[PDB]
């Protein structure tokens, strides 16, 4: 059952992490946003596209 | 407690009899010594004599002494504890004696002996009577086996203050400190706290403490300083900075200094530091080190520091100086002195991003950089770490290399200063002219 | 002063213009203090005989608790708060009583 709630708890600190590099600054190249979280530029666009909205 | 009518002295009876029990002991009756006595002591146990019972009582502990009887001397311990409640004084004296008989005596029996004497008192059979003999007593089985993983747990099975009150003051401290020394060794943190917590409800024993307590209790300034902890360590060498005040042996107390001063620094910037190093500053006993002005580079001109000029300036702390002890310590040795090396930086580095906020609106990420004297991806790194903990207020803006300390004006805000602004222009004009007529309207007369 | 006027605190009060002149400490019933100045008896322990063990037990509520009190504080017990003396109609139980009186 641990094994079944990994997915949902991945998705949860991705939100948390992505906060804990935006906010310390203001506009910023996607770029670097990837290289701090360590994941690619594609998915993590995608990732901020849901989040704004 | 019970008074019964002088009738016959019992004592008379044993003074003639002790003794004589001696002669036939030496000759080699150990037995006949022993069954005789017994009897005689019940006769006085039922008219419950105490000086009549305490004096026979340890003769036969005394007579198995010389005897040798090692093997009859545990079961004649045990069988004179329990037989009809003894005197409760009675057996106390026995202890004492048999007390004495454990740290004087060498070779291996003794451990075994000794835990039956710990269980004829245990906790049964106890208190002012045998209590403090038991406290000295499971403290030789502590040095019994110099102290290791398992002495730990045998002398915090003994629970120090709580149970052994009627116990003398100085004497509790150094048994519940002790036991602290002992978890330390076994390096359980967690425990060592908690242990000490008790031993500070109390202070100020140091009428005769040149060691006893405040030169004893640098423990804490070792188990305090596993972990992170500078200011609290800081506080605690200043407490013993007392000590020099009763011991103050001049190089005891220039050490003293250079370790308060030492990582006062370190601790990070808070309301609770700000006040304490105004307070080690200025004495009168800090001009004797040039340590002095270090200190008083984090007070004074704002002190844009250059960790460069700093390092090239004062490379004395790391290797030598006018005594450098605590420098050796604190920075001189190969692991633990080194990550006070790197804290001490963050902390240099640290003031300068503080202190260039305060009279920086937009300063531009290069230049950051010279400032704090580290890469500029490390001087974002750094800057996040402090966003990130609610320290400093910053907002970059990477994508033209500019980083603004500035608060969004708020409208209200805007206005408030505004306010502020007149109130004091205000009370000035009123001032103004109040100084007027002292003066104008003053002399001008005469 | 109007801080030791306190709620529950007892204050005369002027008979024609009601007004609080004086703060007085708590009143003692007449009765409680004939209750408490009465005994001229003066019995000892020496009198009240045959109660030997009773006499043990009962001033194990009595005296014990009011003196050392960092005895039971070791155990962890609460000394007990009453005691009852019964029996039959003409042993020692007043006697007693006057005794710790
Ligand atoms: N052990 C004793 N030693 C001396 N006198 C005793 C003893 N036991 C009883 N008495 C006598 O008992 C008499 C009355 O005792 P007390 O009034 O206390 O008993 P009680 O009838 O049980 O009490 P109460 O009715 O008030 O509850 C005393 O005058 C005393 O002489
Ligand atoms: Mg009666």
């Amino acid at each position: 059952i641990i094994s079944t709630h990994l997915a949902k708890l991945y998705d949860n600190l991705l939100e948390q992490n992505l906060i804990r590099v935006i906010e310390p600054f203001s506009r910023v190249q996607i770029e670097h946003i990837s290289s701090l979280i360590k994941l690619s530029k594609a998915d993590v666009e995608r990732k901020l596209s849901q989040m704004i909205l | 407690g019970r008074i019964v009518k002088m009738e016959v002295d019992y004592s008379a009876t044993v003074d003639q009899r002790l003794p004589e029990c001696a002669k036939l002991a030496k000759e080699g009756r150990l037995q006949e010594v022993i069954e005789t006595l017994l009897s005689l002591e019940k006769q006085t146990r039922t008219a419950s004599d105490m000086v009549s019972t305490s004096r026979i009582l340890v003769a036969v502990v005394k007579m198995c002494y010389e005897a040798k009887e090692w093997d009859l001397l545990n079961e004649n311990i045990m069988l004179l504890s329990k037989r009809r409640s003894q005197l409760k004084q009675a057996v106390a004296k026995m202890v004492q004696q048999c007390c004495t008989y454990v740290e004087e005596i060498t070779d291996l029996p003794i451990k075994l002996r000794l835990i039956d004497t710990l269980r004829m008192v245990t906790e049964g059979k106890i208190y002012v009577e045998i209590e403090r003999a038991r406290l000295t007593k499971t403290l030789a089985t502590i040095k019994e086996q110099n102290g290791d993983v398992k002495e730990a747990a045998s002398i915090l099975q003994e629970l120090q203050v709580e149970t052994y009150g009627s116990m003398e003051k100085k004497e509790r401290v150094e048994f519940i400190l002790e036991q602290m020394r002992l978890c330390l060794a076994v390096k359980d943190y967690i425990r060592t706290q908690i242990i000490s917590k008790k031993i500070n409800t109390k202070f100020f024993q140091e009428e005769n403490t040149e060691k006893l307590k405040l030169k004893y209790y640098n423990l804490m300034i070792q188990l305090d300083q596993h972990e992170g902890s500078y200011l609290s360590i800081c506080k605690h060498y200043r407490a013993i900075y007392d000590t020099p005040c009763i011991q103050a042996e001049s190089e005891k107390w220039q050490q003293a200094l250079k370790s308060v001063v030492l990582y006062v620094i370190l601790a990070p910037f808070d309301n609770e530091q700000s006040d304490l190093v105004h307070r080690i500053s200025g004495d009168k006993k800090l001009e004797e080190i040039p340590k002095y002005k270090d200190l008083l580079k984090l007070f004074t001109t704002m002190e844009l520091m250059r960790w460069s000029t700093l390092v090239e300036d004062y490379g004395m702390e790391l290797r030598k100086g006018s005594l450098e002890s605590p420098a050796t310590d604190v920075f001189g040795s190969t692991e633990e002195g080194e990550k006070r090396w790197k804290d001490l930086k963050n902390r240099v580095v640290e003031h300068n991003i503080r202190i260039m906020a305060k009279y920086y609106t937009r300063i531009t990420m290069k230049r950051m950089a010279q400032l704090l004297d580290l890469s500029v991806d490390e001087s974002e790194a750094f800057l996040s770490n402090l966003v990130v903990n609610k320290t400093i207020f910053a907002k970059v803006d990477r994508l033209a290399g500019i980083i603004n300390f500035q608060r969004p004006k708020d409208p209200n805000n805007l206005l408030n200063d505004w306010s502020q602004k007149l109130n004091s222009l205000m009370s000035l004009v009123n001032k103004t002219t109040h100084l007027i007529a002292k003066e104008e309207m003053i002399h001008n007369l005469q | 002063d109007k801080s030791k006027l306190k709620p529950g605190t007892r204050v005369a009060l002027d008979m024609t213009t009601l007004t609080i002149m004086r703060y007085l400490p708590r009143e003692v019933d007449p009765l409680v203090y004939n209750m408490s100045h009465e005994d001229p008896g003066n019995v000892s322990y020496s009198e009240i005989g045959g109660l030997s063990e009773q006499i043990r037990e009962l001033r194990e509520v009595i005296e014990l608790p009011l003196t050392n009190p960092e005895l039971f504080q070791r155990v962890g017990i609460i000394p007990p708060k009453g005691c009852l003396l019964y029996g039959p109609p003409g042993t020692g139980k007043t006697l007693l009583a006057r005794a710790v009186a």
